[PDB]
C-alpha cells in the first residue's frame, strides 16, 4: 500500500479548512494573538458563509491561473528511508484487509442478541465506543454486523454507538513486505499582501494539529516534525509582488506490500523406519 | 488508506495518566522488569538442567518538564519530606490516544527516588521513578 | 467418561464417628494413564462407562460383583504401585423395577435385580388436606419421608359481599391447567395465566393477590414452594369466603422433592388422548420389573464405547477365546486410528500348557499378552478368593498402570497368596521362550516371593524388542503419541502462516533432546530424521532406540586352601 | 434456601456487602467527587481490576 | 520454567502454616537433626566393625517479619513470660502451594530460643526456634 | 507504603522510651529469650518421650550515640563505679511511633556490661547490656 502523501494532505485539507473558514468563533480563537486591524480584515474577507472571496488550494506547475489573491500551493519534496526489519518482515495476517473505518450505528433487538450493523464486512473489530464485553456477553462478529448477548443489556435495545472496525476481503492469509521512509513535503501559502499570507500561515498551523487526531495520521503517517522558512517575494516580475512562507512537513510512514501464501498445511502423517 | 495490520505506537498515539487526570508535557518513560531466572547445574553436566524464576523486581522511570502548575511536587503525587509517609498507591496508565483503550497499566505504584534539574540554557525537568507491585495489560477488546 | 455421583446435599455442620468392620478402602494414585475394565457387575447403568476415583465410588455405584473386586486387586497389588484411575462399565444388560399406582409410575434409578426390592407408598395427610410420601430402599436401609406434599399457599377473601370462588381452567390438548381467577359476586377481579410471560411463577401470583385489599394468599412453611405457575393442580369453583382455600400443585411439589430421593423416579400417569389418572394415596408397594437381563453374544459393541478415552490399558474379565478375538481387533482398530492401546488376558483354571498353547496358535499378536497362572487372593474383611487367571490379569494390568514409562514390570514382586500350580525351571522356560508372561516362586531364609519372570506379548519373535516386551513398545508408544498430539497443536490446530521441513525437523530435534533430559530414553542417532512434504502432507520418519533390561548373570566359584 | 450462600450466609453476605461499599465510595471519590476531566470505560475496567487484586 | 514442570522446589513453591493458618511474611526455615551415630570399636581391629543409632536430636529454625498484627506473641503460639508453661505442643507442616499437599511435618514442637532485633532502617525481624518430638512425611503417597 | 497501612514494623515506625522520656540517637536493639528447654529421654526408646522448662533467661542488648548531654552515665540509668549499688531496677518499653501504643515491655532490667569506643572518624558508640526477670506483651488488647 503505497502511500502517496500529497493526495493525503489534499484530501485533508480541503474539507477541514472550509469548515474553519465557515464559523467565525474558531477563528478568533486561532487570531487571537494577531492585532485587530489584521485579524477582522481577514475575517471580513474569507470567514463565514456568506464570504464572497475564497481560498484555493492546488499542486505545483498546472496550465492555468491560481487565485494568487490567497491559495494554498503543495510541492512533493524529498524522501528518504530511516529503518528496515529483519527480511524487510513487517506484520502477518490471516485476513486480507483493507483500511480501518469509523462508523456509527444504533442496537438492533434480535431475539437472543443486540447487534449492530455495518456498511461492509467487519473483519477485525478494534473497538466500540465505552463498551467493555464481558466473557457472558459473548461479543462474536457475523458478515457485516457485531452481535452481544441481551440478558442484563435491555435498557439498551436503543443503543447508539461509534464503531471501529477494518474492511475484510479475503481470507487468504499472507505476510507483509516493507519499510519506513522518511518523507518531506513542502507547503506555501500566497498573496500579494503581506498580512494575508501571515494569517493563512497561522491557520494551516492548526489544522495540522486537528490532523494529529485523525484516523489515518493516527494509524498511517505518525512524527510530524515542521519547518518554517522565511518571508520572501515568490515574484518579482509584476505590477507587484508575491509573498509567501513555505512551510516544511516530515512524515514516517509504511511502504508495504502484499506476500499471498498457498502452503497450507493440513494432513500430518507419522511413518517409523523399516529397520 | 490506512491497514491497521502493520501500524505501530508512537508519542503521538499514547497518554500517560494519573488518577484521571493526564500528565502534561511528559517525556518520555521506561519500564523494567526482572523475574531473576537461574539454571540448576547437577554433578554430571555443564549444560543447565533447567531454568527457574525466583524474583519479581520492576521499577518505572518518567521524564516530565516542570509546569508551572501541576508538578509532581504540587499534585501530591511526590514528596519532599516526611510529607511522603501518608502519600498512599497510585497506578499510572498508559492509554491509546485513539480508543482511549489501555495498553499497559501499574498497579501499586510507589516512589524509589526524585530527580530535578534546574538548567540555564534549557527548560526545567523532572524525573521521577517508582516502583510498583504488579503490572496488567488487561482491558482489551 | 462420567464421574456419576457428586455431592450430597448437607444440613448442619457437625463431626460424627461411627465404629465398624470395614473401612473406605483403596484410592486411586496419581497416573500418566487410565485402566479400563469390564466384568459382571450389579449396580451402573448399562452399556456406560463410569470413571472412578476411589473405592468408595465404586461401591456405591458398582454395587457389587467380581468387578468390584477386580478394582481391589488394582488398587491394593501394591502400594508403592498402586494402580491409577479407572473406567468401568458393566456387561449385564439390566433392567429397571417399575410401580404404577395411584396415579403415579414409579421407576428405579437402579437397575437389576435388587431393584425389586423397593417399596414407595404415598399417604394422606388429614391435617393439613395434603399427601404423604415414603420411600424405602430395604436392602441399603435407606428411608425418606415427604409431608405436606401438593400444597403451596392459601387464600382467604376477607370482605362482606355473600360469594367469592375461585376457578383454575383446564387445557385438553396438552393435559396442562394453566388458569387462575378470583371471582367475587359474579364480578371479576384478575386473571392469571399459567402459561408463562406475567405470571411465570406463583411468586408472583402471591404478590399480585396480596396488593388486592380484600384478599391476602399466605405461603407455607412446610417445604420450599416457589414452583412454576404451570404446575398448578385443577380446581374448579373454590368459595375463597371459607376457612381456608389451597392452591396445590400435587406433581410439582413431587417433581421437585423427589428429584433428590436416592432411589426414585416419579411419572403422572396417563389414563390407558386419555385425561390424567389422579395421583392419590395408595400402600407402600414393590418395584417389580427388574432384572440382570443377560450378557450379549458379542462384546464388539461394549468396545466400541471405549473408543476416544484413552485407557492404555484395558481387561476384559473372561475367558471366552472369542472375546479376545474382538478386543485383539479392536486394539488393532484403536492402535492404527491413533489410539494405543495393549490388553491382558488370561483364562481357566490351572489351564494346561499345550492349552496356553493352543490360544497362542490361535492368538499372537504383540498388543495382547497371554497371562497362564491361578491363584488366590487375601482379600478386604479378611476374605481370601481363589479366581481365575483374568483376575490375575487385573493385577498384572493394575501394576503395569502405576509404573513408569520406562520401567517395565519384570521381575517386579506381586501379593499373591498362593498358586494352583509352581512351575518348574524347564516349565518356565518354554512358556517364556513361546511368548507366555508367568510368575516364579522364590524363597528367603523367612520369606517367600511371586514374581513376574519378564515381559512377553503373544507375538513370539525374539528379533524385535518393541514386538515382543510391551514396556519397550509402551515406551515408543506414548512417545510417538504425545509428540504428535503436540504437533497436531502447534501447526495444525493453531493458526500457522507458514512452514517448512527444516523447520519441522528442528521441533523434532528439541523434542527428542528435552525426553533424554527427562532420562526417558537413553540415546538416539540425531541425522537419521527424515521430513517430506506434499502439498498439505507431510511424512516424518524418525528412529529410537529402545532401552535394554538387565537379565542373565552366570557365576562360579573356586575354592582354594589358605 | 440454600441455593445461594449470599442469601443464607450472613458472614458471606457481610463479605459482599463491605466490599462493594467499600469500593463504590472509593470510586465515587476518584471520578465523581474528584475533579475528572476525562475518563473511558476501559480505565473503569483496569481500576476494578487493580482494587479486586 | 513453568509453575508445575519444574522438578525442584523453588522457594516460591512451598507454603508454611501453622494450625491451620499460613504465616505470613516468613523469610527462612531450617530443619536440623542427629540420630546419635556413634562407632563400634574393638581390640581385635581398628577399623569399626558397626555403626549404631543413640539419641535423636531435632530441631527446627523460623525467622519472621515482626507484622504489627498476627505475630507470634500476639498470636499466642510463642510465650515471653511465666505464661509458655500454659502452652501445649504445635505441628508444623511445609506445603506445596499448588495442591496443598503436604511436604513434611514436625510433631510436638515446642521453643527453645526466641530472639527479637530493631534497627534504624532495617525491617524488624523476629526469630525464635523450635525443638520437637518427631519428623513425618507422610501422605504424599 | 503508607505509615499506616504497611503491615510490618519498619525502624521508622518504632519508638523505644525509657522512664517516661524517649532514647535520643537510639541505633539498635536486640532481646534474646531462653527458657532452658530440654529433653526427657529413657531406656525404652532413643526418642525424646517429651520437652520440658528448667530456667529461664533475658537479655537485652542497646546501642547509642554518645551525646554531649543525656547520655546513661549523665542520665543515671547506667553506672560506672560502686554507685551501681545505689541503681534499682529499670524498666524499657517498645513503642509505636504513631499512636504512642505499647509494643512490648522489658520488666525489671538491670545491667550486665558497658562498652564504650572512641576513634579518630567515627561518631562515638555506646552500647548497654541489660539482664531482665521478665517481658511482657499486654495492653495491646
Amino acid at each position: 500500500a503505497i502511500t502517496s502523501v500529497d493526495s493525503y494532505l489534499l484530501s485533508e485539507i480541503k474539507p477541514r479548512l472550509n469548515t474553519v473558514l465557515e464559523n467565525c468563533y474558531i477563528i478568533d480563537e486561532v487570531l487571537k494573538d494577531f492585532d485587530y486591524q489584521t485579524r477582522e480584515s481577514f475575517k471580513e474577507a474569507f470567514c463565514g458563509k456568506n464570504a464572497q472571496h475564497e481560498v484555493t488550494v492546488g499542486f505545483n506547475f498546472p496550465k492555468f491561473k491560481n487565485n494568487y489573491e490567497a491559495h494554498y500551493l503543495i510541492q512533493l519534496g524529498q524522501g528518504q528511508e530511516t529503518k528496515n526489519s529483519l527480511g524487510s518482515i513487517q506484520s502477518s495476517y490471516f485476513e486480507a484487509t483493507g483500511d480501518t473505518l469509523v462508523e456509527s450505528s444504533t442496537a438492533i433487538r434480535e431475539d437472543d442478541k443486540l447487534v449492530f450493523t455495518v456498511s461492509k464486512p467487519i473483519g477485525e473489530l478494534i473497538k466500540v465506543e465505552d463498551i467493555e464485553f464481558a466473557k457472558y456477553d459473548n461479543l462474536q462478529v457475523e458478515g457485516n454486523k457485531v452481535s452481544f448477548k441481551y440478558q442484563t443489556n435491555e435498557d439498551y435495545e436503543n443503543y447508539n454507538a461509534n464503531i471501529i472496525f477494518t474492511e475484510k476481503k479475503n481470507d487468504s492469509k499472507g505476510l507483509v513486505k516493507g519499510f519506513t521512509v522518511e518523507e518531506q513535503v513542502t507547503v506555501v501559502g500566497l498573496s500579494f499582501n503581506v498580512d494575508v499570507a501571515r494569517c493563512l500561515d497561522a491557520v494551516l498551523k492548526m489544522i495540522l494539529i486537528s490532523m494529529r487526531d485523525s484516523i489515518e495520521e493516527q494509524q498511517t503517517f505518525q512524527l510530524q516534525n515542521l519547518s518554517f522558512g522565511d518571508i520572501a517575494p515568490i515574484i518579482e516580475d509584476g505590477d507587484s509582488m508575491i509573498f509567501g512562507r513555505p512551510t516544511i512537513i516530515k512524515y514516517t510512514s509504511s511502504l508495504d506490500l502484499d506476500y499471498t501464501i498457498t502452503q497450507d498445511i493440513n494432513k500430518l502423517t507419522f511413518k517409523e523406519r523399516k529397520d | 488508506a490506512s491497514e491497521a495490520k502493520q501500524t505501530v505506537h508512537t508519542g503521538n498515539t499514547v497518554l500517560l495518566m494519573i488518577k484521571g487526570k493526564p500528565v502534561g508535557r511528559a517525556q518520555s518513560a521506561s519500564g523494567q522488569r526482572e523475574y531473576g531466572t537461574t539454571g540448576v547445574y547437577e554433578i554430571g553436566s555443564i549444560m543447565p538442567q533447567e531454568h527457574v524464576y525466583l524474583r519479581y523486581e520492576g521499577t518505572i522511570t518518567v521524564e516530565r518538564l516542570r509546569m508551572k502548575k501541576e508538578n509532581f511536587a504540587d499534585l501530591g503525587y511526590a514528596s519532599l519530606g516526611e510529607e511522603i509517609l501518608k502519600k498512599d498507591i497510585i497506578d499510572i496508565l498508559v492509554v491509546d490516544n485513539l480508543t482511549k483503550q489501555v495498553i499497559i497499566s501499574y498497579h501499586g505504584c510507589s516512589a524509589n527516588n526524585y530527580n530535578e534539574t534546574w538548567q540555564t540554557n534549557e527548560i526545567v525537568t523532572e524525573e521521577i521513578e517508582f516502583s510498583y507491585l504488579t503490572a496488567s495489560d488487561k482491558a482489551r477488546t | 467418561a462420567v464421574e456419576p455421583f457428586p455431592r450430597r446435599p448437607i444440613t448442619r455442620p457437625h463431626a460424627s464417628i461411627e465404629v465398624d468392620t470395614s473401612g473406605i478402602g483403596g484410592s486411586a494414585g496419581s497416573s500418566e494413564k487410565v485402566f479400563c475394565l469390564i466384568g459382571q457387575a450389579e449396580g451402573g447403568e448399562p452399556n456406560t462407562v463410569y470413571e472412578l476415583r476411589n473405592y468408595s465410588q465404586a461401591k456405591r455405584l458398582f454395587r457389587s460383583g467380581e468387578l468390584l473386586d477386580a478394582i481391589e486387586l488394582a488398587w491394593g497389588s501394591n502400594p508403592n504401585y498402586t494402580a491409577g484411575r479407572i473406567l468401568a462399565m458393566r456387561i449385564e444388560d439390566a433392567k429397571p423395577a417399575s410401580a404404577e399406582i395411584g396415579g403415579l409410575k414409579i421407576t428405579s434409578k437402579i437397575y437389576g435385580n435388587v431393584a425389586n426390592n423397593i417399596q414407595v407408598g404415598l399417604e394422606k395427610n388429614t391435617l393439613s388436606d395434603s399427601l404423604r410420601l415414603r420411600v424405602i430402599f430395604q436392602d441399603d436401609r435407606f428411608n425418606e419421608v415427604y409431608d405436606n406434599i401438593g400444597n403451596i399457599f392459601t387464600i382467604k377473601y376477607k370482605g362482606e359481599e355473600a360469594n367469592a370462588t375461585f376457578s383454575v381452567e383446564h387445557d385438553e390438548e396438552t393435559q396442562k391447567a394453566s388458569r387462575l381467577v378470583l371471582k367475587v359476586g359474579d364480578q371479576e377481579v384478575k386473571s392469571y395465566d399459567l402459561t408463562g410471560g406475567a405470571y411465570d411463577y406463583t411468586n408472583a401470583i402471591i404478590t399480585d393477590i396480596n396488593q388486592l385489599p380484600d384478599f391476602e394468599a399466605k405461603l407455607s412453611p412446610f417445604g420450599d414452594k416457589n414452583l412454576e405457575s404451570s404446575k398448578l393442580d385443577k380446581i374448579e369453583n373454590a368459595n375463597i369466603k371459607d376457612k381456608a382455600v389451597y392452591v396445590k400443585a400435587v406433581f410439582g411439589d413431587l417433581e421437585k422433592q423427589t428429584a433428590y430421593n436416592g432411589i426414585v423416579s416419579f411419572e403422572q400417569l396417563n389414563a390407558e388422548t386419555s385425561p390424567i389418572k389422579t395421583i392419590e394415596p395408595f400402600e407402600l408397594t414393590k418395584l417389580k420389573g427388574g432384572t440382570n437381563g443377560e450378557p450379549p453374544a458379542t462384546w464388539a459393541d461394549k468396545l466400541d464405547k471405549f473408543a476416544h478415552e484413552g485407557g492404555y490399558y484395558i481387561v476384559p474379565l473372561s475367558s471366552k477365546q472369542s472375546v479376545h478375538a474382538e478386543v485383539a481387533s479392536f486394539v488393532k482398530e484403536r492402535s492404527d486410528a491413533g489410539e494405543p492401546m495393549r490388553a491382558i488376558v488370561g483364562g481357566g483354571f490351572n489351564e494346561s500348557k499345550e492349552q496356553l498353547f493352543g490360544r497362542q496358535a490361535s492368538l499372537s499378536n504383540p498388543r495382547v499378552s497371554l497371562v497362564a497362572n491361578s491363584g488366590t487372593f487375601v482379600m478386604d474383611d479378611g476374605r481370601k478368593n481363589h479366581v481365575p487367571a483374568y483376575m490375575v490379569a487385573v493385577a498384572l494390568g493394575g501394576l503395569a498402570s502405576g509404573l513408569e514409562i520406562g520401567e517395565s514390570i519384570t521381575f517386579k514382586p506381586l501379593r499373591v497368596s498362593s498358586l494352583d500350580q509352581i512351575y518348574e525351571s524347564i516349565d518356565l522356560d518354554e512358556l517364556n521362550e513361546n511368548g507366555i508372561i508367568s510368575i516364579e516362586f522364590v524363597r528367603n531364609r523367612t520369606n517367600t516371593f511371586f514374581r513376574i519372570v519378564d515381559d512377553v506379548t503373544t507375538f513370539n519373535d525374539k528379533s524385535d524388542p518393541v514386538k515382543a516386551e510391551m514396556a519397550v513398545g509402551e515406551a515408543n508408544d506414548f512417545l510417538v503419541s504425545e509428540l504428535k498430539v503436540q504437533l497436531e497443536d502447534q501447526f495444525i490446530g493453531t493458526r500457522t502462516i507458514n512452514t517448512s521441513a527444516s523447520i519441522i525437523k528442528d521441533f523434532i530435534q528439541s523434542y527428542l533432546g528435552r525426553k533424554k533430559r527427562d532420562n526417558e530414553i537413553q540415546d538416539f542417532p540425531a541425522e537419521d530424521v527424515q521430513v517430506i512434504v506434499e502439498g498439505n502432507e507431510a511424512r516424518i520418519s524418525m528412529t529410537v532406540y529402545p532401552i535394554r533390561s538387565f537379565k542373565k548373570i552366570s557365576v562360579s566359584l573356586v575354592y582354594k586352601q589358605q
